[PDB]
């Protein structure tokens, strides 16, 4: 679990921009097929959100280009 | 009862009518959680006269604040009052006095 | 609504005319009733409790 | 209010205090002697600190 | 009803979740303040003293 | 006259006795102010309140 | 060095019905304070005793209420059923039952005798008949058990809708009501350093010193094996 | 029953290291915390036995402020290295170690003298420093079996160290909320130990409590 909230805003440098990141990270686990980066230790998705900012695996950059990969292979498939 | 007080319990608790106080002296003829009968010395009493005061005790009524507000007798049976006793006591009152 | 109309007709529970509209305790309130009073418009025919 | 009071007692020194004068191999020497009762919270003592 | 099993259901919904408390006159920003909740069996709700 | 009833009463006439924890059984370091103050339970209920 | 003289419960001085000092000796320095600072803590609040857990009055309905002749309330009536100091042999539930008329104090001495229930305190005034004709008849389920437990806290202990007129009492089932003790100096056989523990005692009397020791000592003892096993 | 008392069900002992320990034991009935806790703690911290280093005894020192050369520190601070000392002796209740060292650099906890029945369970433990290669430290320590703290001030050519008898470091408990079934005024008992090394925390535990246990056997029922 979380009890302070820093480790996050130095990897996303601001809170604003954190909570905006953290916000779509955890509607992507929580509502949406998408499984957590991190072992999920009876976290809620908020905190397994800012559990995977803290360890540098998700930021807008990484959300956005896999987003992009996501829509690019379920647009591949013309059939 | 406080340990401490200022000895203004008592005025305080008489002159609210919150307690039922002897009009006449007398002897507790019958008391009871509901009523207290007196029967009146044959010095206060006029004539033509029973010479005994009933007096009927609130039980479990509710006040403005949803309190209860309730008499318990306080002589007991035989004994002598005067004029001014406290016979029964009221909400916040112990032997007379005035118990927050 | 329609949904529930269809629940009527496989059930067959008809919806009652009337409403409850009775007095409960109030939530967190817990006690015994001490007293009962009623009081009858004149005209109203009184109750068994009345 | 209590926690600068009791972390204000506890800081405190006193001249001929139970325990005065030995020397103590850290922190948890200190916490053990007090907790025994073989010295008072104010003795001044001499503790190796790291 | 409060059945035994509504209260591990809010033992699970409230593990995360912070509430926000405020004291009316909030005078400055720190008059509201998230925390976590611990649930009491209480009536009353118990602020942390530092806070 | 505080102080004299309570030599009268064998008590100590500073007001302050020794107590001891309930939980651990040790005295507190400082004699403690015990006596019987007169509490009221105010109509502010948190039954009300939540 | 490594072996230690353990206790014995040497003296056990009744001083009262409800009054007792019972003396544990011998006890090496520093056991003093932790055998009676845990048997204080345990006594006072793990012993068990029996105590009223519902009165019914005859034509009693509620608490709120008064019933003529008597001087009390029901409530205040109630209140000094709390303070019935019973002991139980044999049973943990025994309904006792109170039948009474005419002046005077209802004590607790008119409580109809059971052969298996012991009143300590029979002096007890449990009301007042204030009318000749007056007459008080009541049941008083007198249950045994453990602690403080509040009226509120068993009306869901319900097996069927309780009836009107069950008045509950909250009871508190713990028969002690003041553990004190002091650890002196002893002396035994060539050796100074030795303690000896006084466990004064105030209870309601319903409990003997010696047992309540016992027990003490034994639910200690067996809270500790999950420490002499630590697994 | 109204005999029958919760034990604890949840026992997570958790290393932090060898020699340091969290026992959490779950659910107490309420107040049996404090007893326990308080109870061990005292055993724990006072009544403890095992052996330590008591007395020294140094060639060229008289008392605990004199001086000597060759050493880097006071004798003051020897004997506060020799108060850490821990062992364990197999037979006796008394041994007497010897230290004769010469040289450069620390004298270690592995420079005493290999007696047949005392194991140091820390060789490593700086007891002071050579400094010129020509000066000796040769002492003889004195290890005492007995209980608890007995600092040197009761106590009163030896230098007195303070015997540190108990083989704990440190005892802490905290009682936490601990919840059964809705009935949250339940205990929760962690405790915090830290041996010197000679034990391990849970031994310290289990001997502790087979003490207390020991005591109370005159007056339990089984």
């Amino acid at each position: 679990a979380r009890v302070t909230v820093q480790d996050a805003v130095e990897k996303i440098g601001n809170r604003f921009d954190l909570v905006l990141v953290a916000a779509r990270r955890a509607r992507q686990m929580q509502v949406g097929g998408k499984d957590p980066l991190v072992p999920e230790e009876n976290d809620k998705t908020t905190v397994i959100a800012l559990r995977e900012i803290e360890e540098g695996l998700i930021n807008n950059q990484i959300l956005d280009v896999r987003e992009r990969q996501e829509q690019q292979e379920q647009e591949a498939a013309e059939l | 009862k406080p340990l401490v007080g200022t000895g203004m319990e008592r005025a305080v608790a008489v002159d609210s009518g919150v307690t039922a106080v002897a009009k006449r002296g007398g002897v507790v003829q019958y008391v009871d959680a509901s009523r207290i009968v007196i029967k009146v010395n044959e010095d206060e009493m006029y004539p033509g006269e029973a010479g005994i005061d009933i007096y009927n005790l609130t039980k479990y009524t509710r006040s403005n604040q949803n309190t209860c507000i309730n008499q318990m007798p306080c002589v007991s049976l035989g004994e002598p009052v005067e004029r001014g006793d406290v016979l029964a006591d009221g909400p916040s009152t112990d032997l007379g006095e005035l118990a927050l | 609504t329609p949904e529930e109309k269809l629940l009527r007709a496989i059930f067959g529970e008809k919806a009652s005319d009337v409403k409850d509209s009775s007095l409960r305790v109030p939530n967190g309130v817990s006690g015994t009733v001490i007293d009962v009073q009623v009081f009858t418009r004149d005209g109203v025919e009184k109750d068994k409790r009345a | 209010q209590d926690v600068v009071l009791g972390l204000y007692y506890m800081t405190r020194d006193c001249v001929n205090a139970k325990g005065e004068g030995m020397v103590l191999t850290g922190p948890k020497e200190a916490e053990r002697l007090y907790r025994s009762g073989l010295a008072s919270l104010h003795a001044r003592v001499k503790v190796r600190i790291t | 009803r409060e059945e035994a099993v509504v209260w591990d259901i809010l033992d699970e919904v409230i593990r995360e979740h912070p509430v926000l408390l405020n004291r009316a006159p909030t005078l400055h920003r720190l008059g509201i303040q998230a925390f976590e909740p611990v649930l009491i069996e209480g009536k009353a709700i118990q602020l942390h003293p530092l806070v | 006259e505080i102080k004299e009833l309570l030599k009268l009463g064998d008590l100590p006439t500073s007001g302050q006795i020794r107590l001891y924890d309930g939980r651990t059984g040790e005295q507190f370091e400082r004699p403690v102010t015990v006596g019987y103050m007169y509490m009221l339970k105010l109509n502010h209920l948190v039954d009300d309140k939540m | 060095v490594t072996e230690f003289l353990k206790p014995r419960l040497v003296d056990i001085e009744q001083v009262s019905s409800t009054h007792a000092k019972v003396t544990l000796e011998p006890l090496e320095r520093g056991f003093g304070h932790t055998l009676g600072n845990a048997l204080r803590r345990i006594l006072l609040s793990s012993m068990p005793g029996c105590a009223v857990t519902e009165v019914e009055i005859d034509g009693v309905l509620h608490e709120y209420s008064t019933k003529e002749g008597v001087q009390e309330d029901i409530l205040e009536i109630l209140l000094n059923l709390k303070g019935l100091a019973v002991r139980v042999q044999g049973k943990d539930e025994v309904i006792l039952t109170l039948n009474k008329s005419g002046i005077g104090p209802v004590t607790a001495a008119d409580i109809t005798h059971d052969g298996d229930v012991e009143i300590v305190k029979p002096q007890h005034v449990i009301c007042h008949l204030t009318d000749e004709n007056a007459s008080i008849s009541m049941r008083i389920k007198v249950q045994r058990g453990r602690g403080y437990v509040p009226a509120s806290t068993r009306i869901h202990s319900e097996e069927d809708e309780r009836p009107i007129g069950r008045l509950l009492v909250d009871a508190c089932y713990s028969p002690v009501e003041r553990i004190a003790y002091n650890v002196e100096a002893a002396r035994v056989e060539q050796r100074t350093d030795l303690d000896k523990l006084v466990i004064e005692m105030e209870t309601n009397g319903t409990i003997d010193p010696e047992e309540a020791i016992r027990r003490a000592a034994t639910i200690l003892a067996e809270q500790l094996e999950a420490f002499v096993d630590l697994r």
